[PDB]
RNA sequence: UAUGUUC
RNA sequence: AGAGGUGAAAUUCUUAGAUUUUCUGGAGACGAACAACUGCGAAAGCAUUUGUCUAAAAUACUUCCAUUAAUCAAGAACGAAAGUUAAGGGAGUGAAGACGAUCAGAUACCGUCGUAAUCUUAACCAUAAACUAUGCCGACUAGGUGUUGGAUGAAGUGCUUCCUUCAGUACCUUAUGAGAAAUCAAAGUCUUUGGGUUCU
């Protein structure tokens, strides 16, 4: 029961809060500093994961290494396409912050 | 003679008149003087109102409560 | 016409029981059906006990026991007299 | 029991008193707001009722207010598009299929997945016989993993 | 002074091996069995054959020097049978009456924790 | 035979008798030095005979001949096991037997495998016919006994572990640790075997013999 | 509509060779010509290029695999034992 | 716990 | 200097050292004693440890829905053993086969050996006295002895037993209940014949 809870919180944020999936959108969001959390799939290419991590370290935004690949992250978000990169512009009524 | 039966307390649930075995109680921790509502056979963990303390441990039955304190039925 | 209520074995709430092998003939027999005798015997008789205890040392030697735990099929048990045919009414009695 | 054996009569029996308990001087002017906030925070109505009974001491929301919890959720528009029990069954089926894909040798898991999908089809048929589910709802097993939404 | 050997007794419903070695189990002192004391091609397991088998090894041990013996009792094997043959009784009896001292006695018949399949089919021996 | 000469067998310092037996080899018609034949010989001798007490008659120790000078072999601890008759005696119908095993290494890098056994208790006011424990209780007991064995075999050397094997100080500890979960009757280290030993150190063998 | 009842891709062989031989070759051609999951991009688009080489159409990255499948049970088990430690 | 047909 | 094996033998192994003793390494199968008129599973079936994944059931519930249910032609999943296909494995056992015995004969029972098979993987096959020879759901009808898993209340020493109850699971007795009877707490509540349903 280690991925189920984070999947449930993701369900909650997709339902309530606003978000953005995709490398360009997440990079822009946490460039402007609107990113509260960034989720990286285990499948993410090494260079782009390192770019995301450096960007988030600069922007003081947390990074969560998703346990699944982009395929599982897409289904966790409820989409029918691979994601590999998530930014949450604001959390809804979810406890994903603690 | 099943109409005026009286000692059916030891009878299983859904006796002649099905009544639950659970109840509700007010708990007072010693030296804390707080009032809160509690459910016998509770399934979650509860916290006090005045000072945050542990009250009951949710098990398969009527919980364990604490070593001291006073718990009283809310039945009128 | 169903000689025994239990069908000759002790299977209930169960589908299959692994078989064991008769100690006398080697026949496959279900464990719940095999006749089991746990033999705790002396290594020798009383006369040989009286011989080797006095021929032994420590002056308090106690001979070990033999723990066998044999199991037999119905035919072998009947032939070796571990069980009798018994009468129809006496057939119910176990102990 | 629908499948297998065992009667299992374990359940909860409501008290004879239909009305609000006398000791509850609490006013129902905010109990619906409490359940609405809890659902917004994200709870299925079953666990909403459980949390209400345990942490709030207000058993039988129907007794406190003459309207039941999923009904007030629908009236406020919070109720999910898929009913609770059907969604839980779908989640169980998704988990079972995910496990089976790795372990195709789990014949017992395959059997119980068949049973769960039979239950899913029966209850979905009921829910779409009622207007609680769109008439074209099918539950194909390919995209049920994301159908939870 | 008391000098100890180890007599492995093998009683297997056929000839009764009587095998005295030193404490380590190697460097065997004497091995008599029961097939040489009888020449009827039978009675190899007989109590009588075991008796002479035992007194012969007792005499050889007396002349060799060892005076006390530890019994290691063994029955057939893990798959064949678990009970000692008829010869173990008389082997121990004659070893006792021979005058050489007896120390500790132990059963060491190979006990299979496993269950490798034994001879004959699932219908067993029909004789 | 005529070309065989006796040899004396010695036991380590922590035992009582210090001489348990005699061995014989063949002469040294040199291609074999008649000392390599003696080396690596295992002697199975009862704890009763090694400590002059009948109470320990159910344990037999294996001593492995490791060093030879003049005419007496010296040997060292090689393993232990409880006797078959006692093992069978302490197994009765109506009780559940719990067995556990663990691999440990001492501070001397002595790799051991220890097998312990335990049985449940009737206690006084049971008034029942069986003392079966649930599978969860059995698992907890086995985990507890494995942890106790590994701790009490890893914190110490080999000589003191052998010394504490004599009073069965580990069975008592397992008893007192499992009392609060499920009462256990006679529980003992059924067997200990040496999986691997370090390179032979004649210095240490002699400081433990003296 | 359904074109061949059971021969499937082996309908290219007509009646030649044995039925057992055709069924055996079908079993392995099915997985030789299948697309596999590319663990580097997550898209099921890695196809066989030569006998032991598998290339992903998206990554353009190629891996060494089985003759007819991306992975073989022996190699998978060996990797499992290695990764256990 | 050798074998031992038929009317 | 015999060893195996048998009712007795013989085939067989054995001075090149058989059998036997001890040690080391490898291999495959199996998982004893505990082990039960005990547990789990739809059935077939499931017994070394630990971890992970997965499901089920009972119990407790003042939690949710509110008839969503019962049984089912067709249809579908699973389905012991043997058998088939292809790789691997191959110790022990061992359909075939070969010998040695017994016998009037013995191609059998007994003994020695031994191919396929048994084991794993991936597919087929879909059958068993696959049996409690007893379809599934529901109601009612009687006392006792147990036993497995929960929950309730109380008491010997924080810990153990007794009471009640639910759900399993057996057994004993009893029928002015049934049956042809054996027997059956269901195979009863059937000429005082109709709770529902499928198959034969």
């Amino acid at each position: 029961s280690a991925g189920d809870n984070i999947n449930a919180k993701l369900q909650l944020v997709m339902k309530s809060g606003k978000y953005q999936f995709g490398r360009k959108s997440c990079l822009k969001a946490l460039r402007t500093g609107k990113g509260k959390l960034v989720i990286v799939s285990s499948n993410c290419p090494s260079i782009q994961r390192s770019v995301i991590e450096y960007y988030a370290m600069l922007s003081k935004c947390g990074v969560h290494d998703y346990h699944g690949d982009n395929n599982d992250l897409g289904t966790a978000c409820g989409k029918l396409f691979r994601i590999s990169c998530l930014v949450i512009t604001d959390v809804g009524d979810s406890d994903i912050i603690k | 003679n099943p109409d005026p039966v009286e000692e059916s307390k030891k009878h299983k649930l859904k006796r002649l008149i099905p009544t639950p075995n659970s109840y509700f109680m007010d708990v007072k921790c010693p030296g804390c003087l707080q009032i809160t509502t509690l459910f016998s056979h509770a399934q979650n963990v509860v916290l006090c109102g005045s000072c945050n303390i542990m009250l009951c441990q949710p098990t398969g039955g009527k919980c364990k409560l604490t070593e001291g304190c006073s718990f009283r039925k809310k039945i009128e | 016409p169903k000689k025994r209520r239990n069908g000759g074995r002790s299977k209930h709430n169960r589908g299959h029981v692994n078989p064991l092998r008769c100690s006398n003939c080697g026949r496959c027999v279900p464990k719940d059906k095999a006749i089991k005798r746990f033999n705790i015997r002396n290594i020798v008789d009383t006369s040989a006990q009286r011989d080797i205890k006095e021929a032994s040392v420590y002056s308090t030697f106690q001979l070990p026991k033999l723990y066998i735990k044999q199991c037999y099929c119905v035919s072998c048990a009947i032939h070796s007299r571990f069980v009798r045919v018994r009468s129809r009414e006496q057939r119910r009695v176990r102990k | 029991r629908m499948y297998g054996k065992g009667k299992g009569i374990s359940s909860s029996t409501l008290p004879y008193k239909r009305k609000q308990p006398s000791w509850l001087k609490q006013k129902p002017s905010e109990i619906e707001d409490a359940i609405i906030k809890l659902a917004k925070k994200g709870q299925t109505p079953s666990q909403i009722g459980a949390t209400l009974r345990d942490n709030y001491g207000i058993p039988q929301v129907k007794s406190v207010t003459g309207n039941k919890i999923l009904r007030i959720l629908r009236a406020q528009g919070i109720a999910t598009t898929i009913p609770e029990d059907l969604y839980f069954l779908i989640k169980k089926a998704v988990s079972m299929r995910k496990h089976l894909e790795k372990n195709k040798k789990d014949k017992d898991c395959k059997f119980r997945l068949i049973l769960t999908e039979s239950k899913i089809h029966r209850i979905s048929r009921y829910y779409k016989r009622k207007k609680l589910l769109p008439s074209n709802w099918k539950y194909q097993s390919s995209t049920a993993s994301a159908l939870i939404a | 002074e008391l000098v100890f050997g180890v007599a492995h007794i093998f009683a297997s419903f056929n000839d009764t091996f009587i095998h005295v070695t030193d404490l380590s189990g190697r460097e065997t002192l004497v091995r008599i069995t029961g097939g040489m004391k009888v020449k009827a091609d039978r009675d190899e397991s007989s109590p009588y054959a075991a008796m002479m088998a035992a007194q012969d090894v007792a005499a050889r041990l007396k002349e060799l020097g060892v005076t006390a013996i530890h019994i290691k009792l063994r029955a057939s094997g893990g798959t064949k049978s678990k009970t000692p043959g008829p010869g173990a009784q008389s082997a121990l009896r004659a070893l006792a009456r021979s005058g050489l001292k007896i120390g500790r006695i132990e059963d060491v018949t190979p006990i299979p924790t496993d269950s490798t399949r034994k001879k004959s089919g699932r219908r067993g021996r029909r004789l | 035979f005529t070309k065989k000469e006796w040899y004396d067998l010695k036991a380590p310092k922590m035992f009582l008798v210090r001489n348990f037996g005699k061995t014989l080899v063949t002469k040294t018609i040199g291609k074999k030095l008649a000392t390599d034949s003696l080396k690596g010989r295992i002697y199975e001798v009862n704890l009763a005979d090694l400590n002059n007490d009948e109470d320990q008659a159910h344990k037999k120790i294996k001593l492995s001949c490791d060093h030879i000078i003049n005419r007496d072999c010296y040997t060292d601890f090689c393993g232990l096991s409880i006797t078959r008759d006692k093992l069978c005696s302490l197994i009765r119908k109506g009780y559940t037997l719990i067995e556990g095993h663990t691999d440990v290494k001492t501070l001397d890098n002595y790799h051991l495998r220890m097998f312990c056994i335990a049985f449940t208790k009737k206690r006084q006011n049971q008034t029942k016919s069986t003392c079966y424990a649930q599978t969860s209780q059995i698992k907890k007991i086995r985990k507890k006994m494995v942890d106790i064995m590994t701790a009490e075999a890893s914190k110490v050397l080999l000589k003191d572990l052998v010394k504490k094997f004599i009073p069965e100080s580990i069975g008592k500890e397992i008893e007192k640790q499992c009392k609060k979960i499920y009462p256990l009757q006679n529980v003992l280290i059924r067997k200990v075997k040496i999986l691997k030993r370090p390179k032979l150190d004649i210095s240490k063998l002699m400081e433990l013999h003296t | 509509s359904r074109r061949t009842k059971k021969v499937g891709l082996t309908g290219k062989y007509g009646t030649r060779y044995g039925s057992s031989l055709r069924k055996q070759i079908k079993k392995i051609e099915l997985m030789q010509h299948a697309k596999y999951l590319c663990t580097f991009c997550g898209k099921t688009a890695t196809k066989r290029t030569c006998v032991g080489i598998w290339k992903c159409k998206k990554c353009k990255r190629k891996v060494c695999g089985g003759a007819w499948s991306l992975t073989t049970p022996a190699a998978v088990a060996a990797k499992s034992t290695i990764i256990r430690l």
